């Protein structure tokens, strides 16, 4: 079993051999780093339908890694960048050469006695448009694994949503009922200025642990602790603040983005196209051992097949399904660019999600610290109320 | 006359006015993009830039693309101003060329150097300039350095008038002074007679004199 | 024997020749050790693929401490300069792991005097690449950053600011407040004489637009959009049209000159009350020091003083206080 | 968000309609003057030859 | 629940009173613009050549 992993930021078929099956964690990275051109500093990939993978554990914790089941891959600088996803295709040469042997096809004559070498570059163009077809095969499996990794994406902004709203929701509903529990902490500011006297009229077992707790939460820290809280607790902090919170929210929820326009009504009419291709592919294979069956009977033509210009409707055949096949390989390389297309279409929506994430990233600092502060109104209440007493 | 080596100080000058005029509006580049207009020539009374100057030592970069601070060019391109270079003096003294641009906006989406051109840092002998070397300008095209450079700036009718003119001012006239007159009178007629001559881009490069003999000093690579 | 001395001798050779006094010689020193840490580190990866990691992660962090230790120059000049020109991923060594850890520091110890302006926008530049993944969370943290950019001296550092600006909006993670923020502030100074900086400022608009965009562009900018668009025909995505929508830019000269001036800080209250006089009650004219505040605003007036002016001035008016203060106090030196 | 984009497409059509127009009388003052100081060096020229 | 569904409501409402239909009547200026700047344009594209 050898990794099979997509770039989900590309969405895009960059495999792993099992060699890094087993290997550690950043070895995964690594490999994205050195065989595919993805460094690590910018980058990121997690399990579709569950976490991003951790430091150590193996992908089938989470299973998956298969060529139907792989793990999704993103280049953080991908999108932190506007780079619509670069389709800079590798050399051509195949590419090239094909489209140069095509032209020749189309350009090549009649052929009177050459047919032999008409047989051998008919049979060698049928190989390559078979190789070709499978090539194209394989790109549109690349496509429904952008598709995957898109998912994987959806996943992933449903998974740190769900933790974002956890946090945001939990401070904020808290604080929807600590409105009357704010009239109760008013009247326990009240009892704080009563304790504030108290405490300037009482200078100094369990009063031991009291005092030792008092000695890191000293009176003035305490007291600039209550005002800054009731301060920043302008009720409005919260519901502005919630407001805000609502739009980062919101800045996720991009509905379009993810119901682009049904990926998968458009992925069947890729599959059926690429089922056309290899259709294609198997009768320029079929045309090609027509050719030699039939260079078998001009061998035998010599005496019961007197009929003349086999010659020549073998060529105009061989140059026929040539053309067709050339055709096909105009839709083939439009897909090839379409790749680059789709890849930008959908950086789109990620980069809408990503910097949702990130004005959402300063948002949870912002929650931490309403976590924070609703544990000090809460526990302060507490412990405080305690300390207070005197 | 004076040794490269010992100093190795950081590069430093004055600024001047180029004195290409900006007829290198791209008429046609100018009727394709709507860009240009945004050209602060193109919108201005006259033209400021965004400055870039550096020295290599025959195509090999030694300095930064040095950049003059604010100033008011756009209604006249009268430089007076200061820049000190990225290059020490023994930095890659031997073969360096001064090579420089100045960013103005292009186009809106076109706003950076379009003008350059490379001269030694030293002279055709090898003595340093510290004074002002009007440039031969390369408009619509920017700086090389290297030492085949491709828009000199620095190394004929108005050159004989430049070669006598520094020889008498060298102290090599005669008592008879009538001839300086008559000879700047007859620079005035060669110096038109190039002004006529049209077709052409230029710039006033105004090397700093060095507070070191306090002259435009020759200094020399060791 | 290769694999074992690829880091051994290569960090080793790397550091004790890397004590040098020549500044450039330092930046090369810091774009080489970039190189030869990618070295290293193909060397490692081909180790590991051809015969555990905790090695490697002991590499990393050598690397983002190498990065940092190299910030440690006193060429501050020499460091700006190799950082702006290599890139290098900003040494991709910590991450927001710890490059905004120890990079919020490093970058905050550059601000030092500020006679290098130029140096100042490519450091604002800087920070917006590391803005790249150390500013999930302190972007905030470079909002602070962000004014003490608006407190920078050079126009040009103005237009790299505008620069910033934009790349941050793509960048983001704290822009919300700041955002309507700058919104605001650009509105006054929407109509900046600075080819460089108007430019760049309708460029980081149409940056903005793009990352807010949404309605919050119309209700937040559109808005402080009024105060220049002498028309609503612009491609908001675009710079080039937004600034034709635009009304076009004042003569930056006349209020240098003046800016030239000392005590327009009054004078500048004088200016609020002759804009209340448009807009308001003020019909008298106050017992200012009435020669040079008198003389200025008379040559001013008879110049083509307009209706437009007077709110986008007293705006860029209090930045003027600001560089002013500046430029007092650099009389210093 | 839509109905701005196509109107910011439409109008910054118009308004680089203008500016184009703009620029190409700019360049044409701009000749105009080179043309000029040319027929005077020009006449000058031809008096004295 | 409903705080949250405000904060942003409120929000979203803000800006569509503020989604000025101004630019809604720019949209017929291009149409006088639009032609009207064409023959100009033309016409000095032609003065430039001359």
């Amino acid at each position: 079993m050898k990794l099979y992993v997509f770039l989900v930021n590309t969405g895009t078929t960059l495999t792993f051999d099992t060699e890094l099956t087993v290997q550690t964690v950043a070895d995964l990275k690594h490999a994205i780093q050195s065989k595919y051109k993805i460094a690590i500093q910018h980058q990121v990939l997690v399990v579709n339908g569950g976490e991003c993978m951790a430091a150590d554990r193996r992908v089938c914790t989470y299973s998956a890694g298969t060529d139907t089941n792989p793990i999704f891959l993103f280049n953080k600088e991908m999108i932190l960048c506007d780079r619509p996803p670069a389709i800079p295709k590798t050399t051509f040469s195949t590419e090239n050469d094909m489209e140069i042997k095509v032209e020749e096809s189309l350009m090549m004559p009649a052929v009177f006695h050459t047919v032999a070498s008409r047989t051998q570059l008919a049979l060698e163009m049928y190989e390559v448009a078979k190789k070709l077809c499978s090539f194209c095969e394989g790109l549109v499996h690349d496509e429904h694994l952008q598709h995957q990794g898109w998912a994987a994406i959806m996943a992933n902004l449903e998974d740190c949503s769900n933790s974002y709203q956890k946090l945001l929701f939990k401070f904020e509903s808290i604080y929807s009922n600590y409105l009357q529990s704010i009239e109760d902490i008013k009247l326990k500011l009240t009892h704080l200025g009563t304790a504030v006297s108290v405490m300037a009229k009482i200078p100094l077992s369990l009063l031991d642990w009291i005092n030792v707790q008092d000695r890191p939460n000293d009176v003035e820290s305490l007291v600039r602790k209550c005002f800054d809280s009731m301060s920043r607790l302008d009720p409005r902090i919260i519901r502005p603040f919630i407001a805000e919170c609502r739009q980062t929210i919101a800045k996720l929820d991009n509905q379009n983005m993810k119901a682009i326009k049904g990926l998968e009504d458009r992925l069947y009419a890729l599959d059926q196209m690429i089922a056309s291709c290899g259709r294609l592919v198997n009768e320029q294979k079929e045309l090609a051992q027509g050719f030699l069956a039939n260079q078998k009977r001009a061998e035998n033509l010599k005496d019961a097949s007197v009929l003349p210009d086999l010659c020549l409707s073998h060529a105009n055949q061989l140059m026929i399904m040539l053309q067709n096949h050339r055709k096909l390989l105009d839709i083939k390389q439009k897909c090839t660019t379409a790749k680059q297309e789709l890849a930008n279409n959908l950086h789109v929506r990620l980069k809408w999600c990503c910097f949702v994430m990130l004005h959402a990233d300063q948002d949870g600092e912002k929650l931490q610290a309403l976590l924070r502060l609703v544990i000090e109104l809460l526990e302060r209440v507490k412990i405080v109320e305690a300390l207070s007493t005197v | 006359y004076i040794y490269s080596c010992d100093l190795d100080i950081n590069v430093q000058l004055k600024i001047g006015s180029l004195e290409g005029k900006r007829e290198q509006k791209s008429y046609k580049a100018v009727l394709e993009d709507p860009m240009l207009k945004f050209s602060g020539l193109y919108q201005e009374t006259c033209s400021d830039l965004y400055v870039t100057c550096q020295v290599f030592a025959e195509g090999k970069p030694l300095a930064l693309p040095v950049r003059t601070s604010y100033k008011a060019f756009s209604t006249r391109w009268n430089w007076n101003e200061w820049l000190k270079l990225p290059v020490k003096y023994p930095d890659l003294p031997r073969n360096a060329q001064v090579a420089l641009t100045i960013w103005d906006v292009y186009g809106p989406g076109k706003a950076v150097p379009v003008g350059g051109t490379t001269v030694s840092l030293f002279g055709k002998y090898g003595m340093f300039r510290q004074g002002m070397h009007d440039l031969k300008v390369w408009p619509n095209v920017e700086a090389d350095g290297s030492e085949p450079t491709k828009t000199p700036g620095r190394t004929d009718q108005m050159s004989r008038l430049a070669k006598l003119t520094k020889a008498h001012r060298q102290g090599h006239m005669v008592k008879v002074d009538w001839l300086d007159r008559l000879t700047f009178r007859e620079i005035e007629m060669i110096n038109e007679s190039e002004k006529r001559s049209s077709n052409f881009m230029y710039l006033m490069v105004e090397f700093r004199c060095v507070k070191c003999d306090d002259k435009e000093y020759g200094i020399v690579y060791y | 024997n290769d694999i074992n001395i690829y880091p051994e001798y290569i960090l080793p050779g790397i550091a004790h020749l890397a004590q040098d006094d020549a500044t450039i010689v330092r930046l090369a020193y810091a774009e080489n050790i970039a190189l030869l840490a990618e070295t290293a580190l193909r060397f490692l990866e081909l180790v590991q693929l051809k015969n555990y990691d905790t090695e490697l992660q002991a590499l990393h962090e050598m690397v983002q401490q190498k990065v940092v230790t190299l910030l440690s120059d006193p060429e501050n000049i020499v460091k700006q300069t190799l950082m702006e020109n290599g890139i290098t991923r900003l040494c991709v060594f910590f991450g927001r792991q710890k490059a905004n850890d120890v990079l919020l520091s490093h970058m905050i110890t550059f601000l030092n005097d500020k006679n290098d302006w130029h140096l100042r926008g490519a450091f604002f530049d800087s920070i917006v690449g590391v803005a790249a993944y150390v500013g999930w969370q302190s972007s905030s943290i470079l909002k602070p950053l962000l004014q003490q950019g608006l407190s920078d001296a050079e126009e040009f550092v103005i237009v790299k600011a505008l620069y910033a600006l934009t790349c941050m909006c793509q960048l983001g993670l704290l822009q919300k407040p700041h955002v309507y923020e700058f919104a605001s502030d650009i509105a006054p100074f929407l109509c900046h004489p600075n080819l460089w900086i108007r430019y760049g400022a309708v460029g980081f608009i149409t940056v903005v637009a793009r990352q807010i965009s949404t309605a919050d562009v119309y209700c937040k900018l559109m808005p402080y959009l009024d105060p220049y668009i002498t028309q609503p025909i612009i491609q908001i995505e675009r710079k080039l049209v937004l600034l034709s929508v635009l009304k076009e830019p004042v003569s930056r000269s006349i209020f240098d000159y003046a800016l030239r001036s000392k005590d327009i800080t009054s004078l500048f209250r004088h200016l609020h009350m002759r804009q209340k006089k448009r807009n308001g009650s003020l019909p008298d004219c106050p017992p200012p020091e009435d020669p040079a505040i008198a003389q200025l605003l008379k040559k001013l007036l008879s110049q083509g003083m307009t209706e437009e002016e007077e709110d986008k001035l007293l705006a860029l008016k209090d930045f003027m206080m600001k560089s002013n203060k500046a430029k007092a106090n650099i009389v210093d030196q | 968000m839509e109905g701005k984009w196509i109107t910011d497409q439409l109008r910054w059509k118009i308004m680089s309609c203008k500016m184009r127009i703009e620029q190409l009388k700019q360049t044409i003052c701009k000749g105009n003057e080179e043309m000029e100081k040319n027929s005077e060096g020009l006449l000058k020229t031809k008096e004295k030859n | 629940q409903l705080n949250v569904t405000e904060n942003e409501c409120q929000n979203y409402k803000r800006c569509l009173e503020i989604l000025e239909q101004m630019n809604e009547d720019d949209s017929e200026q291009l149409q006088m613009e639009l032609k009207e700047l064409a023959l100009e344009e033309e016409r000095l594209i032609q003065e430039l050549e001359d």
